C-alpha cells in the first residue's frame, strides 16, 4: 500500500522535481541552490502564478498543475509550519510520488493526520516533515543539506538528523567511501518515511554496500530499525550496517532540540537503542567522529575495500 | 510545554472534564483564606511545581511531601508557609529542586477507586492512543512492567474521532462498573476531545478516580503540549511562565537558541539538534563534562554567536568552551567572523576550541588564524573534544 511507494525514496538523474510554495524566501533560495547542484528542478507552484515564471523556471498555480503540464515526479516543501501540512495534502492529492517536507514546527496532530491520510494510498511517498531530505551525490539533491561534501559512493544513510548526518557524509567522503543514497527523514515524531523504509531501499540496492544509520533519543524506530536487519541482514551476504545514536548524555524529560528527541516516561534512551541495534549485528560507532572509520575497518574485515 | 497544575485543570473544567474544585495561592495566608473558602471536608494542598513526584518530594524548608490532606484550614495555612519561597525537590527536579510560588488549594475527595488513563499520540501506531489501567495512583511504567496485563489500549482514528465503543470498552477496562461505566466513558471522551482541542501530545490522568459517593474525577493531570502549535494555541501558551526555567535558557531562548543545561564543566554550541546532542556525547565520551548542550538552529547569525557566548561564559561553572558547527547554509567564515566578533566584544576568560566544517571552510580558518586569538582550532569533533577537555584538566 504505502509500503509500495518506498521505492520512490531513491531519487536519481531521472526525478524532476517541482518546488511547492516556489515564490517564497526558502524556495526561493534553496532552488537557486538545487538548480547548481543539478537538480532537475523543473518548475514550482504558488497560487496565482501559474503561467509565470521565477528563476527562469515555470509556475502552476496547482500542484496537479505543475505535475501534469512539467512530468514532476517529485515535490519539495520549505513553507512556513502552519500551512505544510496542507502543502502535504495537496501533493498528496496530486499524486506526486514522492514530496520532501524540509519544513520544521508542523503541530504533530496535523502530521498524525496527513499519516492517516499517507498510508492509506500508495502513490505518494513522504519524505519528512523537520528533515534536510534526500540525495543522490551527482544525480539529484532535494532539500537543505550542503551538496559539495557529498560524493557518489557506497554507502547508504539515513538519519533522523540534518547536520549530524553532515559529519557522516563527511566523514564517509575523508575515508574515500562515497554514499549511494543518503535520506534525512527528519527529527519529528511522525513522519512520512522511517528508518525500515530506507534500510528495505539501501538492503535490496546493490549499488548500496554499507549502511550508516544515524538516530538518537526519542520513539523506536531505532529498535524497529535494529528487528529488521536482524531478520533482514542476517545471512551470507548481509551488508555491514554501522550506526550511531545520538542522546547519550540527554537528560530525561527534555526535548533536545528536535521535537521527537525526548526520553519520556522512560521510552526513548540511547542506550537501549544501541544494544538493540547491536543485537542486530549493526556496528555502533561510541563516537560520533568515528562513523567513517568504523564503516571502513568493517568494509576491510569483509575485504570489501 | 507543561502549564502548571491549576492551569491544566482549569483547561479541562473548561471542557467539561470533571476536577476538585480548587483556589490558587501564592501566600501561605491566601492558601488559609481560600482553604476556609473551600469549606469542605477536607482540603489537599499541592505545591504547583512541573516536575512530577511531588507528594514523595521534600522542601528546602524541611517540609516532606508536596501534596497533602488537612481537615484544618490553618494546617493549610501552616504547610503553605514551609512551601512559598521554598524549592521542591522529587525524583524528576534536580536535587536542589525546584522554587515553588504558587500552592493549589483544592477540595479533597474520598477515593473508592483509583485508575490510570492517558491519551496520547503514540509514536509506536502513528495516532492517538487511550491508555489505561485499573491500577491506578502508581506509576504507569511499574504497572507495565509488573503487570502488563492490566494495561489496555485503544488506538483511536484521528479522523473518525473516539467511538463510543472504545470508551466504554476503557470505561470497562478501568474497572468503572455498570452504573458508573457511563459516566466514565462520558469524561474518557471530553478528555479525548480536550486533548485534541489543545494540541496535547499527552494527557495523563493518575489518577482517573472513583469517589464513594459516584463521581467519576480526574484528580491530578499532566498535559503535555505540542510546542509546534503555538500558533494556534496562543492562549494557552500565553499561560506558560518560563518562570521554572533556568534563566539561562530564557535568555537563550530569546535568541532561537536551544539550551539544555547539564551538570558539566565543559559548555558547547552546535548548530542542529543531533550534532548538539553528539557533541555533548563525544565531551563526555573523552572523560569530560559536558554544561550543556545548545543547539543554534539553522541560521547562524553573529548575534546568536554572540549570545551563545555572553551566556555560557555567564555560568561559572563553564571551564570551557567547545563550539562545534558544520557550515553549509551558512558558509563558515560568516560563522568564524561571529566567532572572532564575539571574543573581541566578550573578552572570554576560558579557554575556547573550535572546530567549523562544510562551505567555505578553509577562509573561515584563515579567519580563526588571521584573528591572534588563543582559539584552538580542531581538526574533527573528536580532536575537538579531547583537547577541550584537556582544557580544563
Ligand atoms: N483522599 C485523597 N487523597 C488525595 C487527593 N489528592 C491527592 N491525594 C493523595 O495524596 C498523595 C500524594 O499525591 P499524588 O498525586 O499521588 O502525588 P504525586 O504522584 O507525586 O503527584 P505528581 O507530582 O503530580 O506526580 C497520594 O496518596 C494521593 O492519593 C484527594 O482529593 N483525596
Ligand atoms: N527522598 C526523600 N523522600 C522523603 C524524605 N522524607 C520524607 N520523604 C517522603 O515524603 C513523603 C511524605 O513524608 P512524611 O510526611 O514523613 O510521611 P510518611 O508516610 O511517614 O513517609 P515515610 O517516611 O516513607 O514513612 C513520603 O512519601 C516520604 O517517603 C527524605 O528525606 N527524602
Ligand atoms: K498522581
Ligand atoms: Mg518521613
Amino acid at each position: 500500500s504505502y509500503t509500495a511507494s518506498r521505492k520512490h525514496l531513491y531519487v536519481d538523474k531521472n526525478t524532476k522535481v517541482i518546488c511547492q510554495g516556489f515564490t517564497g524566501k526558502q524556495g526561493t533560495f534553496h532552488s537557486q541552490q538545487a538548480l547548481e547542484y543539478g537538480t532537475n528542478l523543473v518548475g514550482g507552484t504558488t497560487p496565482g502564478k501559474g503561467g509565470k515564471t521565477h528563476l527562469g523556471l515555470p509556475v502552476f498555480n496547482t500542484v496537479k498543475e505543475a505535475k501534469e503540464q512539467t512530468g514532476a515526479t517529485a515535490s519539495v516543501i520549505y513553507v512556513p509550519p502552519p500551512f505544510a501540512a496542507a502543502a502535504i495534502n495537496e501533493a498528496i492529492d496530486a499524486e506526486v510520488p514522492l514530496v520532501v517536507c524540509i519544513t520544521e514546527g508542523i503541530p504533530q496532530q496535523d502530521m498524525v493526520r496527513v499519516k492517516h491520510r499517507l498510508l492509506r494510498q500508495g502513490k505518494t511517498r513522504l519524505i519528512g516533515p523537520n528533515c534536510p531530505g534526500v540525495i543522490n551525490p551527482g544525480e539529484c539533491k532535494i532539500g537543505i543539506m550542503p551538496g559539495h561534501i557529498h560524493k557518489k559512493g557506497r554507502i547508504g544513510i539515513v538519519s533522523r538528523s540534518g547536520t549530524l548526518t553532515y559529519e557522516a557524509v563527511h566523514q564517509t567522503t575523508q575515508v574515500g567511501l562515497g554514499q549511494s543514497l543518503c535520506v534525512g527523514i527528519g527529527g519529528d515524531p511522525f513522519n512520512g518515511t522511517d528508518f525500515t523504509d530506507c534500510l528495505e531501499i539501501f538492503l535490496n540496492d546493490p549499488a548500496t554496500e554499507g549502511i550508516i544509520l544515524i538516530g538518537e533519543i526519542g520513539g523506536n524506530a531505532e529498535e524497529n530499525a535494529a528487528e529488521f536487519l536482524k531478520q533482514h541482514n542476517s545471512g551470507p551476504k548481509s551488508k555491514p550496517v554501522v550506526s550511531f545514536i545520538a542522546g547519550l548524555t540527554a537528560p530525561p524529560g527534555r526535548r533536545m532540540g528536535h521535537a521527537g528527541a525526548i526520553i519520556a516516561g522512560g521510552k526513548g534512551g540511547a542506550k537501549e537503542k544501541i544494544t538493540a541495534l547491536q543485537s542486530a549485528g549493526v556496528v555502533v560507532s561510541m563516537s560520533p567522529a568515528q562513523l567513517g572509520t568504523t564503516i571502513y575497518k568493517e568494509f576491510e574485515k569483509r575485504k570489501m575495500l | 510545554m507543561n502549564l502548571q497544575e491549576y492551569q491544566s485543570k482549569k483547561l479541562m473544567s473548561d471542557n467539561g472534564v470533571k476536577v476538585q474544585r480548587f483556589f490558587v495561592a501564592d501566600t501561605a495566608n491566601e492558601a488559609l483564606e481560600a482553604a476556609k473558602r473551600l469549606n469542605a471536608k477536607e482540603i489537599v494542598l499541592k505545591a504547583q511545581i512541573l516536575a512530577g513526584g511531588r507528594g514523595k518530594g521534600v522542601f528546602s524548608s524541611g517540609l516532606k511531601g508536596g501534596v497533602h490532606l488537612t481537615k484544618d484550614p490553618e494546617v493549610v495555612g501552616q504547610l503553605a508557609k514551609q512551601m512559598i519561597g521554598y524549592n521542591l525537590a522529587t525524583k524528576q527536579t534536580p536535587k536542589e529542586g525546584v522554587k515553588v510560588n504558587k500552592v493549589m488549594v483544592a477540595e479533597a475527595l474520598d477515593i473508592s477507586r483509583e485508575t490510570y488513563l492517558a491519551i496520547l499520540m503514540d509514536r509506536s501506531c502513528n495516532g492517538p492512543v487511550l491508555v489505561g489501567s485499573p491500577q491506578g495512583g502508581v506509576d504507569i511504567e511499574e504497572v507495565a512492567a509488573s503487570n502488563p496485563e492490566l494495561i489496555f489500549k485503544e488506538q483511536i482514528d484521528i479522523i473518525e474521532g473516539i467511538k463510543d465503543s472504545q470508551a466504554q470498552r476503557m470505561a470497562e477496562n478501568l474497572g468503572f462498573l455498570g452504573p458508573l461505566q457511563n459516566q466514565a466513558a462520558d469524561q474518557i471522551k471530553k478528555l479525548y476531545n480536550l486533548f485534541l482541542k489543545i494540541d496535547a501530545t499527552q494527557v495523563e490522568v493518575n489518577p482517573f478516580g472513583e469517589t464513594p459517593e459516584g463521581q467519576v474525577v480526574c484528580f491530578d493531570a499532566k498535559i503535555n503540549f505540542d510546542d509546534n502549535a503555538e500558533f494556534r494555541q496562543k492562549d494557552i501558551f500565553a499561560m506558560d511562565d518560563k518562570s521554572e526555567n533556568e534563566p539561562i535558557e530564557n535568555e537563550a531562548a530569546k535568541y532561537d537558541l536551544k539550551y539544555i543545561g547539564l551538570d558539566g564543566n565543559i559548555a558547547c554550541f552546535v548548530n542542529g539538534a543531533g550534532l548538539a546532542m553528539a557533541t555533548c556525547d563525544i565531551i563526555f565520551l573523552n572523560g569530560g563534562k559536558p554544561a550543556n548542550f545548545l543547539d543554534l538552529g539553522g541560521g547562524v547569525k553573529e548575534s546568536q554567536v554572540y549570545q551563545a557566548f555572553k551566556l555560557l561564559t555567564a555560568d561559572p561553572k563553564v571551564e570551557a568552551i567547545l563550539v562545534n558547527i558544520f557550515g553549509g547554509i551558512v558558509n563558515c567564515a560568516i560563522i568564524a567572523n561571529g566567532i572572532t566578533k564575539a571574543c573581541r566584544e566578550l573578552e572570554l576568560k576560558v579557554p575556547l576550541v573550535v572546530r567549523l566544517e562544510g562551505t567555505n571552510v578553509h577562509e573561515a580558518q584563515n579567519i580563526l588564524t588571521n584573528s591572534g586569538l588563543p582559539i584552538t582550532s580542531a581538526v574533527d569533533l573528536e580532536d575537538a573534544a579531547k583537547k577541550a577537555v584537556a582544557s580544563v584538566t
